[PDB]
This record gives structure tokens, C-alpha cells and sequence, in this order.
């Protein structure tokens, strides 16, 4: 573990992205994580909510 | 059937087209929840019970 240093730099960026990555599938509360189901299964009304 | 002995059923195989309420009656009570129900003819489902 000499270049300790570089190879850390590398992981923290690659984690980071990572994990804004993973952070779409979460739902935060919606009835669906992805955009086509709640724009195909409802109307528009209740779609903006 | 009676409100404690409700009639359970399922519903599956098959090409499930929703007009045919429409020609029924005034409809005095029908919401939907989750769906709306104009465009509810075109989405499938995983088991539909009645």
C-alpha cells in the first residue's frame, strides 16, 4: 500500500458516483420509481401530484 | 352475496376488455384508485380478482 494516497482519490470520485447512481431506483415516496408507468397508468391530473 | 359472505373470484387468461361496463347502468359509485380508468384498457395486469 505505497500509492496509498492516488488509489484513494480514485475510490472516493468512483463512490460517489456510485452511489448518485443507485439513488434513482429509490421512490421516495411515489406509487412507481420510473417515469413511464406513472405517466402511462394515470392522468394527468393526478400524474403532477 | 352478502356483505360476510362476499362472492371472492379470479380472473385470469384472457383479454380483459373494460367497455363492457359502460353499456350497464348509471353507475352510481365507481372510482378508481392507482389507475385511472380511461386508460385502463391498454395496461395489463398480474392477477385480477373480483
Amino acid at each position: 500500500s505505497a500509492l496509498g494516497k492516488l488509489q484513494d482519490v480514485v475510490n472516493h470520485n468512483a463512490q460517489a458516483l456510485n452511489t448518485l447512481v443507485k439513488q434513482l431506483s429509490s421512490k421516495f415516496g411515489a406509487i412507481s420509481s420510473v417515469l413511464n408507468d406513472i405517466l402511462s397508468r394515470l392522468d394527468p391530473p393526478e400524474a403532477e401530484v | 352475496a352478502s356483505v360476510y359472505a362476499w362472492n371472492r373470484k379470479r380472473i385470469s387468461n384472457c383479454v380483459a376488455d373494460y367497455s363492457v361496463l359502460y353499456n350497464f347502468a348509471p353507475f352510481f359509485a365507481f372510482k378508481c384508485y392507482g389507475v385511472s380508468p380511461t386508460k385502463l384498457n391498454d395496461l395489463c395486469f398480474t392477477n385480477v380478482y373480483a
